[PDB]
């Protein structure tokens, strides 16, 4: 097992959400959402690090070590992180 | 040659390039440029002899021969001209390298071999460029330059305010093999210096240009910043300030950046405005292309910070080497923007 655990999850929107898109491609809209390689409408992994960290060293302030252990040091780190986000695929679009 | 001379000397002198003109005449016109010579031989009173026939004859043969051969004949004054101006300027140069906060390896005359903090590298490629040609504002010990001399207490020692000067730029992690360190840098200074062309005019007319410029390298990324954009860089004392003012609007930019005016997301959102503008063709027009580009990273509220118009249209072109380059020179400021961050 070259991982651990491994937890898919689903990511229900409650509100409407806007995951902004890095690129200096020039596109209509002046802030798009974020696109996977069919074009669909995807959370980079690198985004739900961030945000889900975030969140986390905020709910759980007394295991903040866990923490910075499983997601990485924020400023003098000194080692890789245990734990991996895979980019979010859409999966299911209300219409 | 006309404005070497300090009195009623150059009528005659230019009076007898004149009479060079155009392949014009020997024998023939040493009488319009005589009948000036002899009344000034006239004009005195102890005058003893006159060999006007050997003496103006030798006085065109001498014009004749330096534009033939196409080079001011050297004599030995020259040499030490040249040599006391090229001390002198290091002299000046070895106290802009300490005000830097720099080591000296080797900096002898016409060449320097520093190592500066990544910090102050573009402030003092201005500063030394425009010190070499005798245009500055700072004591530098007992030496004052000024405006294309070197005064030292009322002596007004010459400088090389024609002699251009090329810059290489290497930033290194101090862990970095100084064998390939200097020997890239030493391999841009030669390669880059003989292998590219960036527009210039002179008499009013785009042209291309070789060397003084600026090559900056970060482990991967290369920038070039032309420091004349004028071939007689400078004829008159107007063109002092230009030396390295491209210089001065990268730092004036790095001054937005750091103080959170502009985001480094300019350094990333200029390629497609580059498309527009240097397709673009009319002056204004590419003025307020810049002026929106860096307004969407914004660099005030009403903005007050441009480009000086003399930026555009510049090309750079290389001779087909693997150094890869922007053909523009704003282009190349956001590159130079990039490396020098890189290395911070
Ligand atoms: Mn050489």
């Amino acid at each position: 097992p070259y991982y651990a655990f491994a937890e898919p999850f689903f990511i229900h929107a409650i509100t409407h959400l806007h995951v902004g898109s890095g690129s200096s491609v020039e596109e209509e809209i002046a802030l798009p959402f974020q696109r996977d390689e069919l074009g669909y409408p995807t959370i980079y992994a690198s985004s739900l690090k961030g945000a889900i960290k975030s969140f986390l060293l905020k709910e759980f302030p007394d295991k903040r070590d866990v923490i910075y252990k499983v997601l990485g040091e924020d400023e003098n780190p000194e080692e890789a992180s245990l734990g991996t986000f895979l980019d979010a695929i859409l999966f299911a679009i209300p219409s | 040659l006309v404005n070497a001379g300090s009195g009623s000397i150059v009528d005659y002198v230019k009076t007898v390039l004149k009479c060079i003109r155009e392949n014009l005449n020997k024998c023939s016109c040493a009488e319009k440029i005589y009948s000036n010579e002899v009344a000034k031989v006239m004009f005195r009173v102890n005058v003893e002899k006159a060999n006007v026939e050997e003496e103006v004859k030798n006085s065109l043969e001498y014009f004749e021969t330096i534009l033939n051969e196409g080079r001011i004949i050297v004599t030995p004054a020259w040499h030490v001209s040249i040599s006391s101006a090229l001390n002198r300027g290091l002299l000046v140069e070895l106290e802009l390298v300490n005000k830097h906060k720099g080591f000296v390896i080797y900096a002898g005359g016409d060449d320097l071999l520093a190592m500066l903090p990544v910090d102050e590298v573009l402030d003092f490629i201005k500063e030394s460029r425009r010190a070499f040609a005798g245009f500055g504002t700072e004591k530098l010990g007992n030496m004052c330059l000024e405006n294309g001399f070197v005064r030292i207490n009322n002596a007004y020692y010459p400088s090389l305010p024609i002699v251009g000067r090329s810059y290489s730029v290497i930033i290194a992690h101090y862990a970095d093999p100084l064998f390939f360190v200097i020997n890239d840098s030493y391999n841009l200074l030669e390669e880059g210096k003989e292998i590219i062309r960036y527009r210039v005019m002179y008499n009013g007319e785009y042209k291309d240009a070789k060397k003084d410029v600026a090559i900056f390298r970060y482990q991967g990324l290369t920038s070039v910043i032309p420091l004349s954009l004028k071939r007689p860089i400078v004829s008159s004392v107007s063109d002092f300030n230009e030396i390295a003012s491209i210089i001065d609007v990268i730092l004036e930019l790095k001054k937005r950046i750091d103080e959170g005016r502009i985001s480094v997301s300019l350094l990333y959102d200029y390629e497609k405005y580059k498309h527009l503008i240097v397709a673009s063709d009319e002056k204004y027009l590419t003025e307020f292309l810049v002026k929106d580009w860096i307004k969407r990273n914004s660099l005030r509220k009403h903005v007050e910070f441009t480009i000086d118009e003399k930026l555009y249209g510049v090309r750079l072109t290389i001779e087909n080497y693997p150094i890869k380059i922007p053909n523009d020179l704003i282009s190349n400021i956001v590159y130079t923007l990039r490396i020098i961050y890189g290395g911070e």
